[PDB]
């Protein structure tokens, strides 16, 4: 409770606090599986720790749930883990689990995430018929005919 | 997770949607009329019974008036006739809303029939078939003759009176049974509307006594309600036909529910309204009462033709089949010998996995002459 | 965390679902019905809004259902809400119940899978491709269409009784198993009954999976219909071939025949074009045992002495269940033995017995 609803009011953190679950979160993360720490984080609207704690590590499910928590539900909005530990994903970086990410929370953010990792046209051929088939965001020029 | 978990968050506000909603309009209807007048409306006609403290109907309880009650109870309680004499009700001789007579007839009408039948038909009647060309495909010589037993009669009565006659008042049917063969006399009953009753003989003999004979009557009685309707029997094996297991002394009444049969059909049903019609495996079981005339006229197979009925038969099947349009339904027609409007689907129908197997769209010719073979083959019967 | 959401999202629904304003015009509509009320039965119809009913105490009175729940949703001969006053039809009533029919195992998906029964495919193609595959019902689309039913042979336990649930689990309809033997009666034409009670199931809970077993006696049609010969024999079974010619799926309602007495049947009891299908379990061969040896064996825990080829070879060409078998009394020994692994011997043993 200590860091958590300045999430909810805006327009804060101790690092005893905060360290004591950087045990934790860890703890999680040598468990490597999953959720509960992070929920915790997510509380933290620390710009380290985001970015800081799964550079590396987990995939598949694992980091598809990381996500969700990365932007969203901090106080604040998040990326970098969704640039960082993003940076090794190994079966295709990013491909795997980003498109797992690309999916869903219905926006395009993950279309790099794709692009980064899609390199054959025709892997992209596919993606490409997967932004299309997400018309309203791929239909519009300037992403058509730019990406379209 | 986390992120499946806002999918599932979104479940439960959606769904509370409906109940917030659901209660809203709620509020403003604010259901007792569509009975409550209907039943206090039928409420009188509740009362209307219960004066007096009272379409098979079995019985009518219309009970207690003595000046008077007005009622038949065929039951163990208070068994009634109103007659004697001339013995009616206005409209309704009396009460239970039941008015009239259970089904047992006692005087005439009396309040517009009550009636009639216990166990509805236990027997039961398709009309207007879900068959009108349906099996229809290669089985001309027979329904050529079935339109003239059945069809033509009940399209234009006349002409037959026009000539002094009737169409063929019963007709057989025999080879592999029901396999088109219902269907075909389903068929002529959708092609001409005709209430086509399919009672099998199997339902015929069964735990009790005068059992089909019961039927057979309510067959008999409901063939008159239902006139211009096909009687069909598929198994008149059921029964059996001509023997002498009388001599055994059990039989008995499964033959004379024969008999029954027998006895009935032939003096007092107009067939060339009420279709007779007989579906067996062998019409050499008959018993000649049966192949009387008056009773059976027309005689027939199923049947299963040459090479060329099947290739139409084969082209009709196939049809439902992505096939190939190069190979010949002759060409495969030759190869196998004379069968049936059912097994010739074999032909067909068994190449599909053929089509499937050899992930065809359309099976090739060998693709039904392994059928042909793989099918005949595996008969061995 | 969500979980807890999950619950309360759980019990919301079940709030709404309990609020069926409406609620009071719902009571409104059992204010109507007023109560206690009387069970009666069903006889026939007319469009009347009034009919007549049945009772064990057998008063039958000509009535209206109140009016908001159906009459066609009804059918004669069926028990119905009634007043205690004229025995004014309700509404809508079951009688539910109806739960028998002759002689079944009643019974869907069933435990047994093809990967369950030891390696039989050869024939599992069979019994696949003729129900299973049209089961999909996709690709039965294009096919145009599908066989009725198949016909096993072999031996039951291993191939018969074990291929038999194998498509009915796997094609997840409603799989039917009765013998013929498990009718009559020696009397005559309920036996259709028997079969028209399944025949009321099998046309009621389709899709559904149409078993028969070793028809040894209601199936034979002997030479003759008279001079001993038992009607029911061919009476029966006549019936059962009606609904049984009567009737082939596209991938709905799949009939299955097993047994050793092949052709004390009528060929339109197989009526090909409609079965075009013989299952026959043979003694698996070496491999093909070994196939259904090593599941079995191995699924029997058992001492590093066994080898399937040490069991394979010995062998005469067992039936699939003698495997089992074999592996059954086998670890009985070990047990007679006390032991919780089981060692070569016991297989030789249990199978020169069994």
């Amino acid at each position: 409770d200590q860091v958590e609803k300045d999430a909810e009011d805006e327009t804060f953190s101790k690092e005893d606090t905060l360290r004591l679950c950087l045990d934790i979160v860890p703890y999680f993360l040598k468990h490597n599986g999953e959720e509960d720490a992070v929920d915790l984080l997510l509380e933290i609207e620390s710009i380290d720790k985001l970015p800081q704690f799964v550079d590396e590590n987990t995939f598949q499910r694992v980091c598809q749930y990381m996500v969700a928590c990365v932007p969203l539900l901090p106080p604040p909005e998040d990326v970098a883990f969704l640039k960082t530990a993003y940076s090794i994903y190994l079966s295709q970086n990013e491909l795997t689990d980003a498109i797992a990410l690309a999916v869903r929370l219905g926006e395009e953010d993950m279309i790099r995430s794709v692009f980064d990792a899609t390199s054959d046209p025709v892997m992209h051929k596919q993606l490409a018929y997967i932004l299309a088939a997400q018309k309203t965001s791929f239909e519009y020029e300037g992403v058509q005919d730019i990406i379209g | 997770d986390d992120k499946i978990v806002p999918l599932t968050e979104g479940d439960i506000q959606v769904l509370k949607s409906y109940g917030a909603a659901p209660y809203a309009a709620k509020l403003k209807q604010t259901n007792d009329l569509k009975d409550i007048e209907a039943r206090i409306k039928e409420k009188a006609g509740v009362k209307e019974s219960d004066t007096g403290l009272a379409h098979p109907l079995q019985v009518a309880r219309c009970t207690k008036i003595i000046k008077a009650k007005y009622v038949i109870n065929l039951k163990q309680i208070a068994k009634f006739v109103v007659g004697l004499g001339e013995r009616v009700s206005p409209t309704d001789i009396e009460e239970g809303m039941r008015v009239g007579v259970d089904r047992s007839k006692y005087n005439i009408e009396l309040p517009l029939p009550p009636r009639i039948d216990p166990s509805v038909t236990m027997m039961t009647v398709e009309e207007k078939p879900d068959v009108t060309y349906s099996d229809v495909g290669g089985c001309k010589d027979q329904i050529e003759k079935l339109r003239e037993v059945v069809e033509l009669p009940l399209l234009s009565p006349e002409r037959f009176a026009t000539l002094g006659i009737d169409p063929p008042k019963g007709i057989l049917l025999y080879g592999p049974p029901g396999t088109g063969k219902t269907l075909c006399a389903r068929a002529v009953a959708n092609r001409t509307d005709a209430t086509f009753i399919r009672v099998i003989g199997s339902e015929l003999v069964q735990k009790y006594v005068g059992e089909g004979a019961r039927m057979v009557r309510e067959l008999f009685e409901m063939a008159r309600t239902k006139k211009a309707c096909i009687i069909f029997f598929d198994e008149i094996d059921a029964v059996g036909g001509a023997r002498f297991d009388d001599g055994a002394g059990g039989d008995n009444e499964v033959q004379r529910t024969m008999l029954e049969l027998i006895t009935q059909l032939d003096g007092f049903d107009p067939r060339g309204n009420i279709k007779v019609m007989f579906a067996t495996n062998r019409p050499n079981t008959l018993d000649p009462a049966l192949l009387r005339p008056g009773r059976i006229d027309r005689k027939v197979e199923f049947s299963l033709p040459d090479l060329e009925g099947r290739a139409n038969i084969f082209r009709i099947h196939s049809k439902s089949m992505s096939v190939e349009r190069g190979i010949r339904w002759e060409l495969i027609s030759r190869l196998c010998p004379n069968s049936t409007g059912a097994e010739l689907r074999s032909v067909c129908t068994e190449a599909g996995m053929f089509a499937i197997r050899a992930r065809r769209k359309v099976a090739t010719e060998k693709d039904f002459l392994k059928a042909v073979d793989k099918v005949i083959s595996g008969y061995k019967k | 965390a969500t979980a807890e959401k999950l619950p309360n999202i759980y019990p919301s629904t079940r709030c709404k679902l309990k609020l069926l304003k409406q609620e009071e015009e719902k009571k409104q509509l059992e204010e109507i019905r007023g109560n206690p009320l009387s069970i009666g039965t069903l006889e026939e119809i007319i469009d009347d809004d009034h009919a007549i009913v049945t009772s064990p105490t057998m008063p039958d009175y000509y009535v209206s259902i109140l009016s908001f729940v159906d009459k066609e949703l009804l059918e004669p001969g069926c028990s119905v809400l009634l007043h205690h006053k004229t025995m004014s039809i309700v509404g809508v009533l079951q009688d539910d119940a109806d739960p028998m029919v002759s002689v079944m195992k009643m019974d869907k998906s069933p435990t047994e899978s093809y990967s369950d029964i030891g390696g039989l495919e050869s024939q599992i193609q069979e019994i696949k491709e003729s129900v299973e595959l049209p089961l999909t019902h996709p690709e039965l689309y294009e096919e145009m269409g599908p066989p009725k039913g198949v016909i096993l042979y072999g031996a039951p336990g291993t191939g018969k009784t074990l291929l038999a649930k194998a498509v009915a689990n796997q094609t997840s309809a409603t799989f039917l198993r009765i013998v013929g033997s498990e009718l009559i009666q020696k009397y005559l034409g309920d036996g259709p009954r028997l079969c028209r009670q399944i025949f009321k199931v099998a046309g009621e809970n389709a899709p559904s999976i149409v078993f028969i077993d070793e028809i040894d006696a209601i199936g034979t049609k002997r030479y003759d219909s008279n001079s001993g010969g038992e009607r029911e024999i061919q009476r029966t079974m006549l019936e059962l071939l009606n609904q049984l010619d009567g009737f082939d799926d596209r991938g709905d309602v799949k009939v299955i025949m097993a047994t050793n007495k092949i052709e004390t049947l009528d060929p339109a009891l197989i009526r090909p074009g409609r079965i075009d299908r013989k299952i026959l379990f043979e003694n698996p061969d070496l491999s093909t045992k070994k196939k259904i040896l090593g599941i079995h064996t191995s699924k029997m825990n058992l001492s590093e002495d066994v080898n399937l080829e040490t069991l394979v070879t010995t062998k005469d060409d067992l039936s699939g269940a003698d495997i089992q078998a074999m592996c059954t009394e086998a670890g009985l020994l070990a047990l007679r033995e006390r032991r919780m692994q089981v060692t070569a011997e016991d297989f030789k043993q249990a199978k020169e017995r069994v």
